[PDB]
């Protein structure tokens, strides 16, 4: 049993690394906000309607 | 040494035979090809290493527990007398303090 | 029952080490699952400068 | 009726472990299904970046 | 090295050979396809991982 | 002995091979089904004990 913990360990800490790391990226960081998609001029435009 | 300065001379000739092969228009993106998969072996590398620095710490957070246990079954020991069986709860208590130290130090390097 | 007084002594003072064996031996693989991982980074660095693609 | 109590104690610390054992399995087997999901994940992240359509 | 710098120019030379063997009207609809069944890929993946936030 | 250090070294790798054929999640509720029945048996040999002392 306690060699089995330890296994499981390995595989989790292996998995977040890459998740987290892959996080990274001018790409991925800027999907997360929320004025990203570059229409916001003609956006504004049509709230003046 | 003269026989270092006949190597350089014929080197040199057989460096620029090959440099006047190379096809700017060809080389220019096979170079930027290269340049971006050396960037996927390198990121995955470093991911290697972020999975240690997590599980150290995982470690240090078991013997630092594991030794107040010790502690405790030290304290009990004595208000039992058993002080032959305190010593031998306080041996095992050491050497998980120095075990810990190990980690800090190998921690904050990482 | 001298000898065997001698004997347990000798019997508690054996196991007292396997457990101090077996909390050294999970900090010694630990060290050397790191010290391998960077051996391999390292490698893929130097492999990198050699290819010298922004001098090309 | 000494060995009797000394067996009697034991007993009972067996059964207190095993209790403890199997609330941790559920935790372990949760973390071990997390973690092979996002392994799945990763490499098809990692195969789609290779072909670059976008690229094409 | 310069067995680098001779590989890299013939595995230039191999790459280019294909290049110039991409119909463009042919692949520049096979990418839309490739790039549409990748993203029935990834929502399954992504969704066996919402299944377990859940639990 | 040269012959125990070659031994070691033949065993150990031997009993590597078995650790790494281990599956987590299989393992991890055998040890605890094992765990329990051994409760059982060691609950009878007790008893059995008990048994005398009462005669």
């Amino acid at each position: 049993f306690e060699r089995m913990e330890n296994k499981v360990l390995d595989m989790e800490a292996t998995s977040q690394a890459a998740g987290e790391l892959a996080g990274f990226g001018i790409e991925n960081q800027f999907a997360q906000l929320e004025a990203s998609s570059g229409v916001e001029d003609e956006l504004a435009a049509l709230k003046a309607s | 040494g003269l026989f270092d300065r006949l190597g350089r001379v014929v080197r040199a000739n057989l460096n620029d035979l090959v440099s006047k092969a190379e096809d700017p228009e060809k080389v220019l993106e096979q170079a930027v090809i290269d340049m971006q998969e050396d960037l996927v072996q390198l990121r995955q590398a470093v991911a290697r290493t972020i999975a240690e620095e997590k599980r150290t710490e995982q470690r240090l957070n078991q013997d630092t527990q594991e030794a107040k246990k010790w502690e405790d079954r030290a304290k009990l020991a004595l208000t039992n007398g058993e002080e032959n069986l305190a010593r031998e709860a306080l041996a095992r208590k050491k050497s998980l303090t120095d075990t810990a130290a190990a980690y800090q130090t190998q921690l904050a390097q990482q | 029952r001298t000898m065997s007084e001698n004997l347990r002594r000798n019997l508690a003072a054996l196991e007292a080490k396997i457990s101090e064996a077996k909390t050294k031996k999970n900090m010694l693989q630990a060290r050397a699952k790191a010290a391998k991982a960077n051996a391999e980074l390292q490698q893929t660095l130097a492999a990198a400068a050699a290819a010298a693609a922004a001098a090309a």
